[PDB]
């Protein structure tokens, strides 16, 4: 049985193997509410009776996250002070087709849960939420005037 | 600009030649301007046109389309040159209305003609109606037909693939009329045997030399062109299908095989190749690509291109950067050649997923190829994470515990979420019979293995 504390057989609220917590990626700016939301994730993976259970992390909701982003309306750095002098980890992949803006805040919110946990049981995130139009938006950039 | 002016209103044309060719090398390698000068540009961009109605040298005529070229660049100065004339004159320059290649001294003008062209074509857009009003992509063809074989032709080709390249990814109605009206697969497929020089032996099958020397850049920019523009004209229809294409299709299938097998004359060129090749692959309907595979062996059969693209995906994965954009394709065409066909998925299932013997450690713990696909199911980008489960998941005849041996419940929850197959089960195409593959280590050690993380723990 897998519980269900976000918000085989899955049952919501000794039989426990694994632990599903879904979050939304892009309340980063409401009064926050990623800090609860750490702050439950803290209190849970603590615990000395779930000492041997590993949890599955879900972020959905990245679209709205990269649309706030791109507005520029509100900054992250207005409500994480931290995130001034932050650094991509040494396992980041750069992408050529995208704002790194988002790539940053992405990074940003994987490594805030991230830390926690690394710092036996183990955590896996997962973000939630076409090969034709990527080529046609690569050829479109990578032209060059003779 | 304004000594040029001056000299380029005075008829004689050797001044003219040497004012323009110091112009030429001054500015060779400037790509930013500035807004002081866009007057005197523009003055001396409508002189060259008036210049070059007359009847001049072909030394000045050259120098004239260098440095119009050059002043091209900028997009601000383009506003009062893109007439009907100017057009006009630029085609009757490249003998696009005058079709006759039996001089050769001017050569370098048509290329020269052809770079102007493509440059205006992409900066301006008024330029863009003009040429759908003119009928530009009916007589590049013609052109394309007239060099069928002679020599000393190639970078008028090249050219004229670019500038068609470039037509067919601006406008619709050129890339409709490319891909119905004016048959350009045949042409283009032709085009793309006569670059490989492919002798066939059976009808879709090609002899092969594996101690042939390697191509030559001039072939491997044709070939390029070539298989940038295939993919534009091919773009716009492929979800409907007929009976009467299916020639056309697996011809091009087997030359694009044959086009697999082979070297160019560095590893960046052949990269910059395969690359290509796996993209125009990724638009052929998939009941035309059994002929990848002829009569590394698997049930009496020749595995080497599925060869070839399992060490160029692993390549491409062991360098970090550029997922998206380099990994998303051949994953999704892996797929597609596995999911229809049989030959193809059980040779790839023996390679990918060998016998299981070591428990010890996590699977994405290691360097093998089933270690790095397990680790790119966690990655921040949706769509590499969803086609790495997907290939995996369809290797393993879509059935749930067969991934969960191999991967673990752990990494593959993306997946059982997405297709609602988070409580167990299959999915919906059937393969054939279940068969015992265990080795002897695995069913001792069965009992004490972890779910969750699919490992052997102390």
């Amino acid at each position: 049985r897998l519980l269900l504390l976000g918000a085989f057989h899955m049952f919501d609220v000794n039989d426990v193997t694994a632990i599903i917590f879904v979050v939304a990626s892009s309340s980063y700016n409401m009064v926050n509410r990623l800090q609860e939301a750490l702050n439950l994730f803290k209190s849970i993976w603590n615990n000395r009776w779930l000492r041997t259970i590993s949890v599955i992390l879900f972020l959905n909701k990245q679209d709205l996250l990269a649309e706030k982003v791109l507005a520029g309306k509100s900054k992250i750095e207005d409500y994480f002070p931290e995130f001034a002098r932050y650094t991509t980890p040494e396992d980041a992949t750069p992408e050529p087709g995208e704002d790194p803006r988002v790539t940053r805040a992405k990074y940003f919110i994987r490594d805030e849960f991230l830390r926690i946990s690394t710092a036996r049981h183990y955590c896996y995130p997962h973000f939630t939420c076409d090969c034709r139009d990527i080529i046609q938006r690569m050829h479109l950039r990578q032209y060059e005037l003779l | 600009e304004e000594r040029a002016l001056y000299i380029v209103r005075a008829g004689e044309a050797g001044a003219i030649e040497r004012v323009l060719r110091d112009y030429s090398d001054k500015h060779r390698a400037t790509f930013k301007f500035e807004s002081a000068d866009e007057d005197k540009r523009k003055k001396l961009c409508e002189g060259i046109f008036k210049v070059l109605v007359k009847e001049v040298p072909t030394t000045c005529q050259v120098s004239c389309l260098e440095v119009l070229r050059i002043l091209s660049r900028d997009k601000k100065i383009l506003v009062p040159v893109t007439t009907k004339e100017n057009m006009q004159i630029l085609l009757r320059l490249a003998k696009l209305h005058d079709d006759s290649l039996e001089k050769v001294s001017e050569f370098p003008v048509i290329v020269e003609s052809l770079k102007c062209l493509c440059n205006i074509v992409f900066n301006s857009q008024m330029a863009q109606q003009l040429s759908l009003e003119l009928n530009l992509a009916a007589k590049l063809c013609n052109l394309l037909r007239k060099c069928k074989d002679r020599k000393f032709i190639n970078d008028i080709k090249c050219f004229d693939l670019r500038l068609l390249f470039v037509l067919s990814l601006l406008h619709t109605d050129i890339r409709s009329q490319l891909r119905y009206e004016l048959q350009g697969l045949p042409l283009l497929t032709q085009i793309l045997e006569s670059a490989f020089s492919i002798k066939w032996t059976d009808e879709y099958e090609s002899a092969i030399d594996h101690n042939g020397p390697p191509l030559s850049p001039q072939e491997t920019d044709c070939a390029i062109e070539a298989l940038k523009a295939l993919f534009n004209v091919t773009v716009d229809s492929w979800k409907v299908h007929k009976e009467s294409d299916s020639h056309q299709f697996r011809v091009m299938a087997a030359v694009l095989r044959h086009c697999l097998l082979i070297v160019g004359p560095t590893e960046d060129k052949t990269e910059e190749l395969h690359s290509n090749a796996v993209n125009l692959l990724s638009n052929v309907p998939v009941s035309c690509l059994d002929v990848l595979i002829c009569p590394m062996v698997y049930n009496g059969m020749n595995m080497e291109a599925i060869h070839v693209l399992l060490n160029f995906m692993e390549k491409r994965i062991d360098k970090g950067s550029s997922y998206r954009e380099g990994l998303t394709p051949v994953l999704s065409l892996l797929t597609e050649c596995s999911r229809a066909h049989r030959n193809i998925r059980k040779f790839l299932k023996d390679q990918v997923l060998p016998p299981l013997r070591d428990v010890t450690n996590r699977p994405e713990v290691g360097s093998t190829v089933r270690n790095k696909l397990v680790r790119l199911m966690t990655h921040v980008d949706l769509g590499v994470k969803q086609i790495a489960a997907e290939f995996l998941f369809v290797l393993c005849k879509e059935r749930v515990d067969s991934l969960l041996k191999y991967t673990g419940y752990g990494n593959a929850a993306g997946l059982l979420a997405a297709r609602g197959l988070l409580a167990g089960g299959r999915g919906d195409n059937w393969y054939s019979e279940d068969e015992d593959t265990d080795t002897e280590e695995y069913k001792n050690a069965k009992p004490n293995i972890n779910l969750i993380t699919g490992h052997l723990e102390e």
